[PDB]
């Protein structure tokens, strides 16, 4: 509610705007590279996701296995990168 | 004699200089000192209407005729300002006026046509057609950029005090 | 050092008359700075010079209004400036 | 010289320190002279609301010792 | 009062939001040798309100394109920028969220839409080229944006942006993590499409080249905004203003000061740099960034559990 | 090898830091006086309401005031 | 006072202020008199200072100024941009080369003058004209806005 | 000029050389 | 086609009127078909219908950047059909201004390059000190730019009585603002990039395809026509060509900026010795009668009415004569008949050469890679066109 006051009167300002603008003056998807790097972006994003509940994960009891995951996901996607830049990847 | 702009041991030391210039944007620093210097300068604009850019006597400008202290105008019609001008720009055709003395009927300069070559003010034995110093005689219909005698006569009866100080700072060098 | 450099600013406000005179030059023109009198033309116009500063702007002239009756305090124009006077303020001659 | 840029930015500042005061005294007067409690956890709610029942029918009304 | 709270949080940065392209064309000029506008008003104060008005009368032209994919887009670029300065902890903030940054991140992430909405809109090549490789180096730039944060909140150990208050209580975060600092830096750059990394809507003239007037403000509006809500995320997350509970203010007078200073440094790298060419720029980011991203964020799990610093939640 | 690492940190000078650091943080946690604390802090950290059972007899658990000389202590995490 | 006209005036003049201010060009730089407004926005005589941007595309462009010869080939596309450009827009002829046809007037590929393909509202005259003598007419471009009164005959219609 | 020997001296740290020796104000 | 697009004439980067179609694949250019003659004014006609003395302001006009060294052409091959030669002084005059020229251009052409590459401080840095320089040309000739100070017999009219002093109150600081900019852009991070290994041209390429300017001495090839072929007194001054090895954008700029820095040198010999003497030929025949003397001399007048109405009246035959303007080769081959006015005139562009190279240089390359390679070749579209 706090913040749905703030945002409608954030979409009114703008709604206000473009009307004032308005009412007051009275195809080669070549880049497969372009498709290549979002198809990595959602990895990489989704790869975040995974690492996004890290900051409650620090206070897990457990600690080693934490880190024992954490260190495996982020180097087995740098390594997914790694092989991004071996072939003719990430070289648009 | 040649030079060459551009034609050219790996060492910790030369290493760690030139790894340390990628890492952390040396370079890219320099410049950005170079700019925060100037802002310290002081700007060399000039408030246009209040202060104006300096110009010297021969600057060209804008045409006038000029006329005899006595007030004979100048103009006796040879008509070789309008066969050197460039672009055609200067129409004349003249008659005796009745004084029996040679004038120019209609003397045209088509400022829009001229390119303030500046040869015409070289041409006139009499000297009577001068590059005048005004610059802005910017005009808001195409027609009133013509110009008839009429015209040419009054800018010249407007600027003569200091077209003859131009020309009188100028002349021994022509 | 900053300080003169505070007292030259207060000069230059207390130099254009009252705090209405400076107003009214900071409005029309955006700039503020003293400079000896050369001299006031037939056609209200003040020429003032000043040899500190530098080439481009060391002599400038503050328009009148009404030089022709035309309401010129707001609308400045370049041509306003007399044919005598004109070649003073481009620096076509030293002279005044 | 550069002395100009300074109004322009004197505009901005002051435009972006208006905010921080503003939200840090409309809270110390819209919670009763005391900044405005920070619910985080559903303790801190249990303890705010709590204090809501406690008493008036406002949390920054705090009673005290002496009831 | 909490709508007073409103108008103040948004009018004070509209308002500094205009003073912010008068200090970009005078701080420029200088730069350059040039007064910059001051005949208009006193010092070029009234400046920033007159294109405004010559902005939005001027006709908002409709291309013989869509009509909703092209107003939705201005009117979602400036929600989101104005909407992402209201959980900003300054002093303390307006709507205090727990999961404060996600909502930050999350709504800078929808703003690459409104690039590709006017994109597709135009309906001309210009701009189907632009919106691609814009959309292209804003998402690439939000990998590596979002993970510098996960580093960062690690170490604060939480998401909400209040945290960081109490974190940097004793020193900055730049002393630590600086090495991210500085790609939070050059990441904040690219995301707000400033200078060195302002490929789209280049001298090719990307999603503005049909936008005039009205539309162009809006987003124009976004833009300038969002470069200063950047950057004081900037002047929260890294350079933690000094916090006394006694005194709110000094907390937001030096939110002022290093906001405005960081502010002037985007001003000052758009004057002194060249512009990247588009993979020059995407080159950056995969080769030169994010491994050094991926790597010193697996240090910010480590640096915490052997330095027996694990951070206190809440 | 020296080579491999000399212009490779002349040139390229990222991904040589890079690694670096993706090793120095799989290193340190194995070998530091303090990595064992972090499963301690944060284990000891109470966050849910501590049960007491019932005391059939012949215990160390301690009784009454939890200030009695028996059971655990932070003390550790103090002056740590 | 509240009888509209005079409300009318002070408003259209708050519309004129507004366009007069700031003008934002476009230079199609054709030839050379380009090279003469680069000056402009240089330093010396800067063009910013009135509030003229130094660059600006057609969508977002104020007043054109077409500089230099404008050739039979290039006279299709000064149309097509002048008729990109937003419902305020103005054009200001720069050069004896635009405004008439110049040194070039006689020629088979030039177009003797801009005005016989796009309305110009100020002529800027001079070979180069000199860049003092643009920023001249730019202020008369100026000095023109300020005197429209579009809405006082609005209301007087 | 007029730099009143503070804003000189960041002028010449940050440039690098002397523009003291060779000032953008042309005068007499 | 690629998605084929075409550059904008008016579009920012280019000079204004470059409509280059490009067939794109995505980002990458398979083609570029420059089209030309958005500039065809007719230059070399309407020459053929004006007297030899009214067409020198055309030359002004051709390439204007470079406004001077382009009469310098004509003069020179006029002067070469009349066999006539300019006095002593005016030489020096015509090298004097010849040099401030191409420092002029450069300026022109190192900073346009940055604007359409994105760097815009180095433009207004360096036009004020383009400024300063106009103020030279009025001071001399009356006119800023397009001067029609040096004509077919020597130079118009004797220097003001001052200007070299400011020629070299300018020269000597002018290159701290060339160190400027360097600062900012020889070794930036990414100037380099963007122009390092971008339109590279084999050396027996640009021979091949007629570059003959710095587009040469950046590959390598010496050749500067100032040192092989001098012509005036470039053969009395000493100046070093600036050469490259891995000719690229990058090593070309750098070639650029140097011939900034040598003409500094050539500039500052020319105030150091140029002699007493007259600024035109005593020819009346060729050169229009002082006006003291046409005022009080009937062999004057004539030969004044005679040589403005009618002209010099070369004799019959044909030159090509070309000198290094700043751009490169300029030439001019000049065909005449015993009249007063030329009978052909055809202007060598150094121009039309490098930009059909365009082709050649930018292959497999990106949308911006265009854009550095049109700056990279300081195309004038007047000289293209003519
Ligand atoms: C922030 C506090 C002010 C800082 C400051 O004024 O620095 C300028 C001051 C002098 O700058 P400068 O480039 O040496 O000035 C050129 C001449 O020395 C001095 O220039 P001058 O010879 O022209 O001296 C006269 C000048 C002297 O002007 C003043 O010093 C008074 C300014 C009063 C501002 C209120 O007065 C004027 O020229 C007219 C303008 C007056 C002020 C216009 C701007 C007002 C801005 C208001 C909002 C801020 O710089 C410093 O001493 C360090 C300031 C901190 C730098 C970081
Ligand atoms: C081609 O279009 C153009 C651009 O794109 C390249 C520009 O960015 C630019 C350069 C940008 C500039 C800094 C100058 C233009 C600046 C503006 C439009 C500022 C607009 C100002 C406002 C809307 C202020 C907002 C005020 C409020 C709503 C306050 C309410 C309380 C120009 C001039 C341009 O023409
Ligand atoms: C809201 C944003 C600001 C809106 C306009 C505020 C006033 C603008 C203004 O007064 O312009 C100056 C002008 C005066 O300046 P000017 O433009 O006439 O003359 C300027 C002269 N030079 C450029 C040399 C400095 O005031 C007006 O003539 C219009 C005022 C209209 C007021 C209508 C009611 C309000
Ligand atoms: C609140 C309303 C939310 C409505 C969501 C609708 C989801 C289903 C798709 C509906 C749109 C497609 C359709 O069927 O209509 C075609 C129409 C086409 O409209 P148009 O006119 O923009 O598209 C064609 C444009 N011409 C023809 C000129 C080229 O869709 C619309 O009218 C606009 C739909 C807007 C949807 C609501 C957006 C809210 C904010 C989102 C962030
Ligand atoms: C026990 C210790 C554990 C930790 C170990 C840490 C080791 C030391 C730190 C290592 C990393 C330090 C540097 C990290 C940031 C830089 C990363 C980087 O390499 O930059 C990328 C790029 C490289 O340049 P380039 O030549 O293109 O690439 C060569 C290799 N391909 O560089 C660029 O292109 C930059 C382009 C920048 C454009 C804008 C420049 C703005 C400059 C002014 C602002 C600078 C930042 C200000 C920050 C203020 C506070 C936030
Ligand atoms: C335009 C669209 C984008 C607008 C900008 C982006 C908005 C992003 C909103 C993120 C979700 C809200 C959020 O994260 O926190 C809301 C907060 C609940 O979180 P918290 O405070 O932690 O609750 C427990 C402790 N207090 O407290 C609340 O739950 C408040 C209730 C939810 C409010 C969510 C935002 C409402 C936005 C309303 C307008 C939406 C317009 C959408 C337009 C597109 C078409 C649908
Ligand atoms: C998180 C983990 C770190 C980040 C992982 C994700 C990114 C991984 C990238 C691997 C790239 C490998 C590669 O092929 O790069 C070669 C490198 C650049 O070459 P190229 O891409 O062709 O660019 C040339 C123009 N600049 O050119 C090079 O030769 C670079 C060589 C880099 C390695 C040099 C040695 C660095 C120090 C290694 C320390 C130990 C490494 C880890 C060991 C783990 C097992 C103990
Ligand atoms: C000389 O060729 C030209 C350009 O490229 C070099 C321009 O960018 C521009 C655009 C420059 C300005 C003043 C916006 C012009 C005018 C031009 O004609
Ligand atoms: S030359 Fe001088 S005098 Fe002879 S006609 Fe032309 S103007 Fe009149
Ligand atoms: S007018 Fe003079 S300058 Fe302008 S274009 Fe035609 S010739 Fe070149």
């Amino acid at each position: 509610m706090n913040l749905y006051t703030v945002i409608f009167i954030n979409i009114l300002l703008s709604l206000t705007l473009i009307l004032v603008a308005f009412w007051l003056p009275q195809r080669l998807p070549f880049s497969m590279k372009f498709f290549l790097v979002a198809i990595t972006f959602l990895l990489f994003d989704l790869e975040i996701a995974l690492l996004l509940p890290l900051p409650w994960a620090i206070q897990t009891i457990k600690t080693s296995t934490m880190m024992i995951m954490a260190f495996i996901l982020v180097t087995i996607l740098s390594l997914g990168l790694a092989y991004e830049w071996t072939q003719k990847g990430l070289e648009w | 004699t040649y030079k060459y702009v551009n034609k050219k041991e790996v060492d910790m030391k030369s290493a760690t200089d030139n790894a340390a210039r990628i890492l952390m944007w040396t370079e890219l620093i320099r410049g950005l000192g170079m700019t925060l210097s100037y802002l310290f300068r002081e700007p060399a604009t000039i408030n246009y209407p209040f202060e104006k850019g300096p110009l010297s006597p021969r600057f060209r400008g804008e045409h006038a005729l000029r006329r005899y202290p006595s007030g004979e105008e100048r103009c006796i019609a040879c008509k070789l300002c309008e066969a050197i001008c460039p672009a055609q720009a200067i129409t004349i055709e003249a008659e005796p006026r009745a004084d029996g003395s040679r004038r120019t009927t209609r003397y045209d300069i088509d400022m829009t046509k001229c390119i303030y070559c500046g040869f015409c003010q070289e041409a006139c034995p009499v000297d009577a057609i001068v590059e005048g110093p005004n610059f802005e005689f910017s005009t808001e219909t195409h027609e009133e950029l013509l110009y008839n005698k009429e015209k040419l006569l009054n800018n010249g009866d407007k600027w003569e005090a200091e077209i003859a100080a131009n020309i009188q700072a100028d002349y021994l060098y022509r | 050092e900053l300080v003169e450099v505070l007292k030259r600013g207060v000069q230059q406000v207390t130099g254009h008359g009252g705090l209405r005179g400076l107003l009214r030059v900071f409005f029309r023109a955006n700039d503020i700075r003293i400079g000896t009198l050369v001299g006031e033309d037939k056609y209200g116009n003040k020429y003032y010079e000043d040899n500190k500063q530098f080439f481009g702007r060391h002599r400038w002239v503050i328009y009148t209004t009404e030089m022709n009756g035309k309401n010129t305090f707001w609308d400045v124009d370049g041509s306003m400036v007399p044919p005598e006077w004109h070649r003073w303020l481009h620096c076509m001659t030293d002279d005044p | 010289m550069w002395f100009e840029i300074l109004p322009g930015l004197a505009i901005m500042g002051v435009c972006l320190v208006i905010p921080g005061v503003s939200t840090a005294y409309i809270h110390k007067f819209t919670n009763g002279g005391k900044e405005k409690r920070v619910a985080r956890v559903q303790y801190q709610w249990y303890l705010m609301e709590r204090d809501r029942r406690i008493s008036g029918v406002n949390r920054y009304y705090v009673s005290k010792g002496l009831e | 009062m909490f709508f007073i709270n409103i108008l103040t949080l948004l009018v004070p940065i509209l308002i500094a939001m205009a003073f912010l392209t008068l200090v970009e064309r005078k701080i420029l000029g200088y730069m350059q040798l040039r007064k910059g506008p001051n005949i208009v008003g006193p010092y070029g104060i009234l400046q920033p309100f007159a294109d405004a008005m010559k902005l939005f009368m001027k006709e908002p032209m409709r291309p013989l394109t869509s009509m909703s994919l092209f107003i939705i887009a201005p009117t979602l670029s400036l929600t989101l920028a104005l909407s992402l300065w209201v959980p900003l902890p300054m002093p303390h903030p307006l709507i205090n969220l727990n999961l404060g940054i996600l909502f930050i991140l999350a709504t800078s992430s929808l703003s690459v839409y409104s690039i590709l909405w006017s994109g597709w809109a135009s309906n001309s090549k210009y701009s189907l080229f632009g919106a691609l490789r814009a959309v292209a180096q804003t998402i690439s730039y939000e990998v590596t944006m979002a993970i510098i944060l996960l580093s960062v909140l690690l170490m604060n150990g939480s998401y909400s942006l209040q945290t960081l208050i109490t974190t940097q209580e004793h020193m900055w975060l730049l002393l630590p993590a600086w090495p991210m600092a500085m790609m939070w830096f050059i990441s904040t750059l690219a995301e707000t499409n400033r200078a060195p990394f302002d490929l789209t809507e280049g001298e090719s003239e990307g999603f503005n080249v049909e936008y005039a007037a009205g539309p162009f403000a809006l987003f124009f509006m976004a833009e300038y905004t969002n470069i200063i809500l950047m950057n004081a995320l900037t002047t929260i997350i890294f350079l933690g203003p000094l916090y006394y509970i006694n005194l709110p203010e000094l907390y937001s007078t030096n939110f002022m000061m290093e906001a405005l200073l960081l502010s002037s440094t985007f001003l000052w790298i758009r004057a002194s740099y060249p512009r990247f060419r588009y993979d020059q720029l995407m080159h950056l980011l995969w080769k030169n960034f994010l491994p050094l991203t991926l790597a010193l964020c697996m240090w910010h799990i480590s640096l915490p559990i052997f330095t027996a610093g694990v951070p206190p939640y809440m | 090898i020296s080579a491999f690492l000399k212009n490779a940190w002349a040139k390229e000078p990222v991904l040589v830091v890079s690694f670096s650091v993706w090793g120095l943080a799989i290193i340190m946690p194995m070998i530091s006086p303090y990595t064992k604390y972090a499963s301690m802090i944060n284990k000891a950290t109470p966050y849910n309401y501590p049960v007491p059972v019932r005391d059939d007899g012949n215990m160390p658990d301690v009784p009454s005031h939890p200030q009695d000389p028996l059971g655990p202590s932070l003390d550790w995490l103090k002056n740590l | 006072r509240s009888r509209a006209e005079y409300v009318v005036t002070k408003l259209d003049d708050l519309i004129n202020w507004a366009r007069r201010s700031s003008l934002w060009p476009m230079t199609f730089g054709l030839a050379c008199c380009a090279v003469e407004m680069m000056h402009m926005a240089a330093p010396r005589y800067d063009m910013d200072r009135f509030g003229v941007v130094f660059r600006a595309s057609p969508r977002q462009a104020d007043v054109m100024i077409v500089a230099g010869t404008l050739t039979n080939k290039m006279a299709p596309a000064l149309r097509k941009v002048y008729d990109q450009m937003p419902e305020p827009r103005y054009v200001v002829s720069m050069g004896s080369c635009a405004n008439g046809g110049g040194y070039y007037h006689y020629s088979y590929s030039v177009v003797r003058g801009c005005d016989r393909i796009v309305p110009v509202d100020i002529y800027v005259p001079g070979c180069p004209p000199t860049a003092e003598a643009l920023l001249y007419g730019i202020l008369q471009l100026q000095r023109k806005i300020k005197r429209e009164q579009k809405l006082k005959i609005w209301y007087r219609r | 000029a007029s730099a009143t020997r503070v804003i000189q001296k960041l002028r010449n740290w940050a440039s690098g050389q002397d523009l003291q020796a060779k000032l953008q104000l042309r005068y007499q | 086609t690629n998605m084929t697009l075409n550059f904008g004439p008016q579009h920012p980067a280019a000079h204004g009127v470059l409509r280059l179609v490009l067939e794109l694949s995505g980002e990458m250019v398979r083609k570029c078909d420059p089209h030309i003659g958005l500039l065809h004014r007719g230059t070399e006609k309407l020459i053929e219908y004006k007297t030899y003395l009214q067409a020198l302001p055309y030359f002004d006009r051709l390439d204007y950047v470079s406004m001077m060294c382009n009469e310098q052409a004509y003069s020179i091959a006029v002067e070469k059909l009349l066999n006539i030669q300019p006095p002593p002084r005016a030489q020096w005059i015509r090298v004097l201004f010849g040099e401030i020229t191409r420092i002029l251009n450069h300026i022109m052409a190192v900073t346009t390059h940055a604007l359409d590459i994105g760097a815009m401080t180095p433009f207004f840095w360096m036009f004020e000190e383009r400024e300063k320089m106009f103020e030279f040309y009025e001071r001399v000739s009356g006119a800023r730019m397009h001067a029609a100070y040096i004509r077919p017999g020597g130079v118009h009219q004797d220097l003001p009585l001052g200007l070299l002093d400011d020629i070299y109150e300018f020269s000597k600081n002018f290159s701290l603002r060339i160190d400027e900019v360097e600062e900012m852009l020889t070794n930036n991070r990414i100037w380099r990039n963007r122009t390092v290994d971008i339109g590279v041209v084999t050396a027996e390429d640009a021979l091949n395809y007629g570059f003959s300017g710095v587009m040469l001495r950046g590959s390598g090839i010496q050749w500067d026509l100032r040192k092989t072929q001098p012509y005036d007194v470039y053969d009395q001054v000493e100046f070093d060509v600036p050469i490259g090895s891995r000719g690229d954008c990058y090593d070309r700029y750098l070639c650029r900026v140097e011939e900034m820095r040598q003409s500094l040198r050539i500039i500052e010999q020319c105030l150091n010795k140029m002699p007493p003497g007259e600024i035109k030929v005593d020819d009346a025949k060729v050169s229009p009668p002082k006006r003291a003397e046409m005022k009080t001399s009937m062999e004057s007048l004539i030969h004044h009415f005679k040589l403005y109405t009618e002209g010099y009246q070369v004799p019959p035959g044909a030159t090509y004569t070309a000198i290094e303007a700043p751009k490169g080769e300029f030439g001019v081959y000049l065909v005449s008949d015993g009249s007063s006015r030329p009978y052909r005139c055809k202007i060598k562009a150094p121009g039309f050469a490098h930009l059909a190279g365009l082709d050649k240089m930018s292959k497999g390359h990106m949308l911006a890679d265009v854009v550095a390679i049109i700056g990279t070749q300081d195309i004038v579209f007047g000289e293209i066109d003519r």
